[PDB]
């Protein structure tokens, strides 16, 4: 290795260095010291700047020094922590994109019984056993596989793993830890972007129609429980309870459970689409509208039943003709809408303006989205050429260039820098303390 | 689990 590469290289990956430790430094620091950013969300974003710190302060520098001179000089057992230390780290960031994946996953699919237990004290318990497993999986056979064996075979000087003998072992390897998780990750996000509009179906119907796990009795004094899910129009209230027991499976004695009535509802609302589109009323304008007008109208028939909701002629008419207004205007002069205002009001809205304005705001939401797309890209690619090298290298023997093999394994390092740069700086609060902690101004 | 979070 030249003088001039020898600067040049150390310089820059220095830098990088001293962004990462900083960025990920200040997100523990402004986690500790701003109560604003302790939620459950943030756990999980301090666990990811615990592996992305480790990885800055130790393992880019360590690993960057030790390819600049060539070989290494702090001997065997230093060699084996560092790699360890690294290893560790990198499987815990994996681990923590799929805890984060699979969290994301559970909160829109099951919008109602997962957001329930996701505590503080559960999301501490599996970040904690990512960690566990990451260690584990990695420390053990990295540190005494050499005395199992009963010789240290990597040379003086030298500093690699032991056991990764053959490309093939490696390769696999890559797979458990590396590929497995890239696709289970990718077939989430692609869930997600495919169970967000039935999730807010389901929160738009919790807020119309309300949530009682305990059997009530409804406007005209039939017994309904869950979501809105009327069990039978008999005055019996063991006749309800009946049908209850039926309808899930079990003895409910009343009494359901949150996932409960997330079965009860996706039953229901299948079944309001279902027969929407049986209807030879209601099917050319629900197939004319958008995602959105179309859960105002499943609301509708939700509320009303099909016969009911087809007879609003003439504003399902100017439905279909996305003459918005007047529809509103229109649905303004109805029964319905003198019985049931407030609930009216916000069906109407959804109607007139195509968004869920009169529910909820996903802004933030959809930042949210925007931020882990950012960072897991960032760990698709900066990690993907290494992998892909590993699965060449099995093949063929020799043909990727030792060049390629430091340029490559240097490369995983970048989304250390990369992952708070995504949620802090375009993320307010961690912005705001970030500045006055920089600015060595913050009391409270 | 954001969605609920204010603007
Ligand atoms: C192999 C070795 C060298 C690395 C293993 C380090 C772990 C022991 C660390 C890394 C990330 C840490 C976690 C990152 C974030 C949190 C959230 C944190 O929650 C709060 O602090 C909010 C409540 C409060 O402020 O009191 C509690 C600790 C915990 C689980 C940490 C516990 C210790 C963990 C698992
Ligand atoms: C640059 N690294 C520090 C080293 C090489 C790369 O590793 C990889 O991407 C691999 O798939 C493997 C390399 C060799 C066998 S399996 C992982 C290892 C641990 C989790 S995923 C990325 C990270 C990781 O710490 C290793």
């Amino acid at each position: 290795k030249g003088p001039w590469q020898v600067a040049f290289i150390g310089i820059t990956t220095g830098l990088l260095s001293l962004a990462t430790v900083t960025g990920n430094l200040l997100v523990l620091i402004s986690f500790k010291v701003n109560t604003e950013l302790k939620t459950v969300n943030n756990y999980f974003l301090l666990s990811l700047a615990c592996a992305d710190l480790i990885i800055g302060t130790f393992s880019m520098n360590l690993y960057t020094t030790y390819l600049l001179m060539g070989h290494w000089a702090l001997g065997t057992l230093a060699c084996d922590l560092w790699l360890a230390l690294d290893y560790v780290a990198s499987q815990a960031s994996v681990m923590n994109l799929l805890l984060i994946s699979f969290d994301r996953y559970f909160s829109v699919t099951r919008p109602l019984s997962y957001r329930a237990k996701r505590t503080p004290r559960r999301a501490a318990l599996m970040i904690g056993l990512a960690w566990l497993v990451s260690f584990v999986l990695w420390a053990p056979a990295i540190l005494f596989w050499q005395y199992l064996v009963g010789e240290r075979t990597v040379l003086a000087g030298q500093c690699y793993i032991q056991f990764l003998s053959q490309p093939i072992i490696t390769f696999g390897t890559a797979m458990a830890a590396f590929y497995l998780p890239v696709t289970v990750m990718c077939t989430l996000y692609w869930r997600i972007y495919r169970e967000t509009e039935n999730r807010n179906i389901f929160e738009m119907l919790r807020i119309d129609e309300g949530l009682r796990l305990k059997i009530y009795k409804d406007t005209e004094g039939y017994y309904t429980i869950g979501i809105g899910h009327l069990l039978t129009k008999s005055p019996s209230l063991n006749a309800a309870k009946s049908e209850l027991d039926k309808a899930i499976g079990r003895n409910t004695n009343g009494v359901i459970t949150k996932d409960e009535a997330e079965k009860l509802f996706n039953q229901d609302v299948d079944a309001a689409v279902r027969g929407i589109l049986r209807n030879a009323k209601l099917k050319p304008v629900y197939d004319s509208l958008d995602a959105v007008r179309r859960a105002a109208l499943i609301n509708m028939v939700f509320q009303m039943g099909e016969t009911g909701v087809a007879g609003f002629t003439n504003s399902l008419r100017m439905l279909q003709q996305k003459r918005w207004d007047e529809a509103a205007v229109n649905l303004a002069k109805s029964r319905w809408y003198n019985q049931t205002p407030n609930r009216a009001k916000r069906v109407i809205t959804t109607f007139r303006t195509g968004t869920w304005d009169a529910y909820f705001s996903l802004v933030k939401e959809k930042k949210a989205a925007r931020t882990l797309s950012a960072i897991l890209l960032a760990f698709i690619l900066t990690w993907t050429p290494y992998n892909i090298m590993v699965l060449v290298s099995t093949f063929c023997k020799d043909c990727v260039p030792e060049t390629l093999w430091e340029l490559g394994y240097w490369l995983c390092y970048v989304n250390s820098t990369i992952n708070p740069m995504c949620y802090a700086l375009c993320n307010k609060a961690f912005r705001d303390t970030f500045r006055l902690l920089l600015l060595c101004r913050w009391d409270k | 689990d954001y969605k609920d979070d204010d603007d």
